[PDB]
């Protein structure tokens, strides 16, 4: 599509994704973390460990990505690779290996 | 008699030596039988070759009864 | 080779007296211990169900041979404390192993 | 990556008699397969799912599901747990044989 | 060679970006048809609950950007490309026990 690589070659022409959304010097961002547990597989007593499949639900708010869809065919919504854009490094601190982050981005 | 052959790159029509009087044609679909269609072996036999569930045999006596089914006999 | 030991031992049982009171208890105990040893086979041979290899043929065998012998060992034991109170001797117990076969028996002493 | 209104996930279509028809089966080649020496596939569908309680926007709403309904061939145990366990239980009944 | 250009024509020149789903339109959807070959099945593990599979996804979608007229070039009919030149759909086993 067309306008869709206009329209990411304009957001991503000065974004830097190392760079917190912060329109004004000070703000905070709020990020929603919700949890959707697809199955619990074990929960090994020998090691104190517990092993399960989830999908992470982060919602946040980058300024930076806004755009009027009138000017862009309608569109609404993109679907970007994770490591285009700023995310904040929302891992499991608790976690018994030394896998913090995620694995499917 | 002369049969096609797979056993030969390319695909090439042979005469059979004594005792193999018969032209046969052996196609089963494979994992790529979507993509590129059934397996195609082809050759000269003494008896007709045996069939499985899968196979699907083609038997003949006669000269090159047994072409690519993308050719003619 | 421990099955080998442990059939051995199986149709050893068959010269022990009933007298001692030791004959189920030998022969329950090799099949214990081939108990043991169907333990440690389970953990030294591969657990697939494609074929019977031939070493589970002879698991097999050694322990149908070690449950047999503990079968006829009770018959045994039961023949031996069988009081002339409840049972009679028949025609044919005491015209085949007791006028026939122990003439044909040069091994016996 | 992308949600239903953006890709559509379908099962693949094949041909044999002018007519389309679909792979609702996980494909596997008669010759070139070695059956596992424990399990044995009896079936193996495949599917495409669609959970109409979620909402095509979403990533939840589709589904291609391939299944395998195999099973077991029970020979290990029955030479190595049954048997043997069903003739020493055997043993303990005629226990009964045995005179005090 | 021919399919220098063409790989140029079609990458670089056109500016194809495999980040971009291949639609026209962004209210299209781009239909991933998706079968299964089993190559071979490992095991069952019954204890860690968990099946091995050596499995093939064949996947076919059309991309309208990797378009091309055979004759306007030499008479080549077909092309092969790494995915990470092209757009791919990331179709993933989501009941993984592994991080796979
Ligand atoms: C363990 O598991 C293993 C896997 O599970 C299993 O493997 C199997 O072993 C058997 C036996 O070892 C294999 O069977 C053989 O397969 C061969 C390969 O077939 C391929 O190639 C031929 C073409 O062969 C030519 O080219 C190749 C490659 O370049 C060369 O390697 C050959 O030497 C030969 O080259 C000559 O000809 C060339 C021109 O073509 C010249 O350029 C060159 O200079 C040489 O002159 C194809 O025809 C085959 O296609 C057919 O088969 C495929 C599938 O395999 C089909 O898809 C296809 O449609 C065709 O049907 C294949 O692509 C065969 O060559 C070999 O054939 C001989 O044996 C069979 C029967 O066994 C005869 O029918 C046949 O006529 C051949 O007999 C001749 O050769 C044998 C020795 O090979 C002689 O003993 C015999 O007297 C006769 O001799 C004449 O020709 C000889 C040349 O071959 C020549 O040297 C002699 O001097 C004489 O003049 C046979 O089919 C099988 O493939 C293995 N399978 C796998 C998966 O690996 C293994 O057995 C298991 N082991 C145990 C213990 O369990
Ligand atoms: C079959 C072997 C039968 C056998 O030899 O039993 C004999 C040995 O009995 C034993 O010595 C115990 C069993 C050992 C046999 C060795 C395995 C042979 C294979 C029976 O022993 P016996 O008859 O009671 O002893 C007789 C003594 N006499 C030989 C001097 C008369
Ligand atoms: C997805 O569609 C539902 C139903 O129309 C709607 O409520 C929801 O806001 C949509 N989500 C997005 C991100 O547009
Ligand atoms: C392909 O190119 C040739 C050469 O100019 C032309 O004749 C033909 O019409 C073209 N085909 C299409 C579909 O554009």
């Amino acid at each position: 599509s067309v306008m869709e690589d206009t329209l990411l070659s304009v957001l991503f022409e000065t974004y830097n994704p190392k760079v917190r959304p912060a329109q004004t010097v000070g703000d905070k961002v709020t990020v929603r973390v919700g949890l959707t547990l697809t199955n619990l597989l074990i929960l090994n007593e020998k090691i104190e460990e517990m092993t399960t499949n989830v999908f992470l639900n982060l919602a946040w708010t980058d300024y930076r990505l806004q755009w009027d869809p009138a000017a862009y065919e309608g569109i609404k919504d993109l679907r970007i690779p994770s490591s285009d854009v700023w995310q904040p490094d929302i891992v499991l601190m608790n976690n018994n290996d030394g896998s913090f982050e995620i694995t499917l981005h | 008699i002369v049969c096609h052959t797979t056993a030969t790159s390319p695909i090439s029509a042979v005469t059979c030596p004594p005792g193999e009087n018969l032209c046969y044609r052996k196609m089963w679909c494979d994992a790529f039988c979507s993509s590129r269609g059934k397996v195609v072996e082809l050759g000269c036999a003494a008896t007709c070759p045996s069939k499985k569930p899968y196979e699907e045999v083609t038997c003949c006596s006669t000269d090159k009864c047994n072409p690519h089914p993308k050719q003619r006999p | 080779i421990p099955c080998l030991l442990f059939s051995f031992l199986t149709g050893l049982v068959f010269y022990l007296p009933t007298d001692s009171g030791e004959k189920m208890t030998l022969s329950i105990s090799v099949l214990l211990s081939l108990t043991v040893f169907l333990l440690v086979i389970v953990e030294l041979i591969p657990s697939t169900s494609s074929a019977v290899p031939l070493i589970g043929k002879y698991m097999l065998f050694t322990m149908i041979f070690v449950i047999s012998s503990i079968i006829i060992t009770v018959v045994v034991i039961n023949t031996h404390h069988r009081s002339p109170s409840t049972h009679t001797m028949p025609q044919w117990v005491r015209k085949i192993f007791i006028d026939t076969i122990p003439n044909v028996m040069f091994f016996s002493t | 990556n992308y949600d239903a209104n953006e890709i559509t996930m379908d099962l693949m279509t094949d041909t044999i008699d002018g007519k389309d028809y679909p792979i609702e089966w996980i494909i596997i080649d008669p010759e070139a397969f070695t059956e596992n020496g424990e399990w044995e596939i009896i079936h193996k569908p495949a599917k495409k799912n669609i959970y109409p309680d979620k909402f095509p926007n979403g990533t939840n709403y589709q589904d291609v599901t391939f299944y395998l309904i195999i099973r077991r061939k029970p020979l290990f145990y029955v030479i190595n747990f049954i048997t043997p366990c069903v003739l020493i239980s055997f043993l303990a009944s005629l226990a009964f044989y045995l005179p005090a | 060679n021919e399919e220098e250009r063409l790989i140029n024509d079609l990458l670089i020149v056109n500016k194809y970006n495999k980040h971009v789903r291949p639609v026209k339109h962004n209210n299209e959807v781009v239909n991933i048809a998706l079968s299964l070959t089993l190559s071979n099945l490992i095991s069952l593990k019954e204890t860690d609950e968990t099946l091995t599979s050596n499995v093939w996804m064949d996947h076919a979608w059309y991309d309208h950007r990797l378009t091309w007229n055979a004759s306007e070039y030499s008479d080549i009919s077909i092309l092969r490309l790494p995915p990470e030149l092209v757009w791919i759909p990331d179709i993933v086993l989501q009941n993984n026990n592994d991080g796979q």
